């Protein structure tokens, strides 16, 4: 035995850092994407997902990856000087900003990242933030039980495999410049790296394409490819 | 193959789940009254039977003592011991994988997403049966909302073929006629609530067709038994009562 | 926050027997409540909070 | 006077039966489902009341888990704690004789002798009272086949005075507002049925009238409140479910 | 409790703010002449009282040598013992919440902000009283530029509730009649001017209505009594003599 399975291992599995979110903010004269609240989660692309959902605990260390791209929008000669954008975490609670100059960007507590537009993405590190002692890809249950003397069946009803209306929280993104004469539109990309990660229960990897955030299927769902039974 | 005694219940190979056998972590411990085999309704395997499912603890929400130290606590926590009987003779052809997946969540019958109700997302010791195929809910008026499960998607978009990842065992009518697992508590949580969580799902899929000679309908039955082990509970307060309609 | 997956409980308060007062007394009297945390208590993961807001 | 704390309930001279603590003798023995404080009902002490009387295991057959284990189990034992809760103002008088009866069997109210029926000898938890005189059933078409107890004659020919013999306490509202008994298990057997055999008789008695100032009518209440103690089941089967009409 | 003597002044729970007692650090320190219990004047507590306030040391600028001393040098330092007297009948019930709030800066009343002027800010031994609501000042010709302190929000923008977090004493009348506060020095520095600064706030709010039997108005008196403590001075001059008006 010579050959080894260094590149095998779970930490080297999830060791790459896997798009989760691209998130649209505008800059212009103030129906309008001045400030974006995303709400946290791999979910939302497939790849990562599905690598996550090849077994159903895990426990990580994540690390998180900002890439800004600014470009123009119909501008003739109007220009622009350089960009700095604020990413604020909100995490279930706090309050939410409801425009782009809201007193909750002041972050008196809530972390926040300003990234200067040019520069390196802006990376952070964040730990272990689970209730319990790993994270749940399926939860095969409710939160709510609808009991016999519920007024109303709309009390315990609850979404299948939900576990927590409010996840992790939401990513706010604004533009801190105030606007220039002519529109600057950015895109962020939320790159993702599970780190120290442990896993348990090994689960079967997805089959058919993802159809919301639980094991719900719609379409495509005749993957194999047809082939001769005696063929080589 | 040897005497299994649990309790005041006794059954006449046997995988134990990831290689863990359940343990305990003041908790109530009824090491009596919970411990033992409770049999569910007996099922019938025949020709056109895609497969069955149930879900622990749910199946044993109506079985004795278990189930009202269940509803009476907050929180409880509870490992199993599964075992299917499946008689058949000589002339008999056949096969059963019985898959004991954690966390077995399933897929809806719906457009919306994560739409399913508790009622029936909680059949109890019934149980429920997989389809050939995915028949979409349209009473848009009055929606169902219960899981369509596809027997070679397993219910939740895998492929049936992998799902021997899981503990599983399979009844092959020539060589054995019962399977026996041996799952622990297994959960993100050293204890969580039994009454909405859901933490086995037992599959029993028909990987080879039954026959019998050269009869056309030929059916067999199929007997679950569950032996909770080392079940615990804590949060004493009132009684549960789900609404199940 | 209000989750109903990480729910806590109820508290609630009956009349044992009853109060007995006798003449020449307030038939109506008033209780105060308080609240603390244990030694074992504690917190995670520090936010803003909802109660102070400023105008901007 | 001091902290009382049992599994999950805690209570703000108490006397011990017969000087013996409720101990032990594979029974299923919860030592939390079943060793709690259940509070009965409350009762209305008047001026014109004869006295009232519960039966122990049967005041406890819908408390919590203990009734089902009672009803789910074929015999079981277990000692009680009872505290009675009266309290009174500094300008009422009276006293509670609270007894403790072993095998506190009482008399009928037809002609016929040991005529009264299982669902009238078991009240549960509201029990039952205590009448000055002795009223003849004189319904023969349909007896109502229930006790007839006499509160001078305790309800089973003997005189109330001697009641002391039994295990007491007294409540004069003057000194003390509660009482507090603790019942070893009783019994000709180390363990017994609990559905069909009552191992204590709980007789509160107004051995002094209640009067405040010059009022005419006054009532206060009266809370029971009841501790299995080291309560342990044997013999489990389908659940027992009496007819008590 | 126990008997209580300082200088010349005996007073037949105690809470030491913060756990510490009041402690000296050439300043001039009267152990007899300023180290004795001086007798506020007594208040009138009824059913309609919001409450009341005073601030030390500003209630002690006029008792004895204390406020000699207090006006003659520049800057001194001083801990206190506060005692409030509250004796009701067994049949009277209330409840007093006297709290000793360091730095107790108060709102006023105009729309311009930290307008109070220094006569209104220090009322001396007749104090203050808080109000159910907010009155805005309307004499624009002639401000008034005085506190308007709201019992509930105490003050300064803060609930009630939550100022027990400062150093506090319940009288509740059907278990104590007084309450004992004693305060260490609290400041920013080890000493500093006592004509300008006041390190002190002590508030009695009425928690829990007056009420005696069924009478419509009853009204009982609160006598509040301050012993300076470890008090020095420094800075001897010309005598200080503040423009109260
Ligand atoms: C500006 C600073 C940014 C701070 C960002 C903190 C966000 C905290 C989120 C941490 C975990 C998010 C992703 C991991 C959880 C998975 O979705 C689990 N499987 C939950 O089901």
């Amino acid at each position: 035995q010579r050959r080894s399975r260094s590149e095998s291992t779970i930490e080297s599995f999830f060791a790459r850092g896997a798009c989760v979110a691209i998130i649209e903010v505008d800059n212009e004269e103030p129906a309008q994407k001045l400030f974006a609240m995303w709400r946290i989660t791999y979910k939302d692309t497939v790849q990562l997902r599905r690598k996550l959902e090849f077994f159903t605990y895990s426990r990580f260390d994540m690390e998180l990856t900002f890439v800004v791209t600014a470009n123009f929008t119909n501008t003739n000669n109007g220009h622009a000087l350089n960009q700095v954008y604020q990413i604020m975490y909100i995490p279930p609670g706090a309050p939410t900003p409801k425009s782009w100059d809201d007193y909750t960007w002041q972050t008196s507590s809530n972390p926040s990242i300003f990234y200067t537009y040019g520069a390196a993405p802006a990376r952070i590190s964040v730990p272990y933030v689970g209730l319990a002692n790993a994270y749940s890809h399926f939860y095969d249950g409710f939160a709510k039980v609808p009991l016999k003397t519920d007024a109303n069946d709309q009390i315990g009803d609850s979404l299948y495999s939900a576990m927590t209306v409010d996840d992790f929280g939401v990513l706010a993104i604004r533009v801190v410049n105030d606007h220039n004469p002519t529109k600057v539109t950015s895109k962020v990309r939320i790159y993702m790296k599970p780190k120290h990660v442990r896993v348990w229960c090994p689960r079967p990897p997805r089959a058919v394409p993802y159809y919301g955030p639980g094991v719900d299927y719609k379409d495509n769902l005749n993957p194999l490819s047809e082939k001769g039974l005696t063929t080589y | 193959v040897l005497q299994l005694t649990i309790g005041n219940s006794t059954i006449t190979n046997s995988v134990v789940a990831y290689g863990r056998w359940p343990e305990f972590i003041q908790p109530t411990e009824p090491d009596v009254a919970t411990c033992r085999f409770y049999t569910l309704d007996t099922v019938m395997w025949g020709k056109e039977s895609k497969g069955w499912w149930w879900k622990l603890p749910d199946a044993l929400r109506d079985m004795g003592l278990f189930g009202q130290n269940m509803y009476y606590h907050y929180l409880g926590r509870s490992g199993y011991t599964v075992h299917v009987q499946c008689n058949a003779s000589k002339f008999h052809q056949g096969a059963l994988g019985v898959f004991a997946i954690p966390e077995y969540c399933l897929a809806g019958d719906s457009d919306k997403q994560r739409y399913t109700s508790y009622a029936n997302a909680n059949p109890g010791e019934k149980g429920g049966k997989f389809y050939s195929q995915f028949n979409r809910d349209t009473a848009v008026t009055s929606p169902k909302r219960e899981f369509c499960p596809v027997d070679y998607l397993l219910g939740c978009g895998v492929l049936l073929g992998n799902a021997f990842v899981y503990p599983h065992q399979i009844i092959n009518l020539r060589t054995n006629n019962s399977a026996t697992i041996v799952l622990p508590y297994v959960n993100a949580m050293a204890i969580d609530s039994m009454v909405k969580h859901n933490n086995w799902g037992i599959a029993i899929l028909p990987l080879s067709p039954l026959d019998f000679a050269q009869e056309s309908s030929v059916e067999i039955p199929i007997t679950v038994t569950i032996a909770p082990m080392c079940s615990e509970f804590n949060g004493l307060r009132n009684v549960t009562a789900p609404k199940f309609q | 926050t209000q989750d109903s997956f990480t729910e806590g409980g109820y508290i609630s308060m009956f009349y044992q027997t009853r109060i007995v007062v006798p003449l020449s007394t307030p038939k109506s009297m008033s209780m105060l409540g308080f609240v603390s945390a244990c030694n074992d208590f504690s917190v995670r993961l520090l936010r803003d909070t909802t109660h102070i807001s400023q105008s901007a």
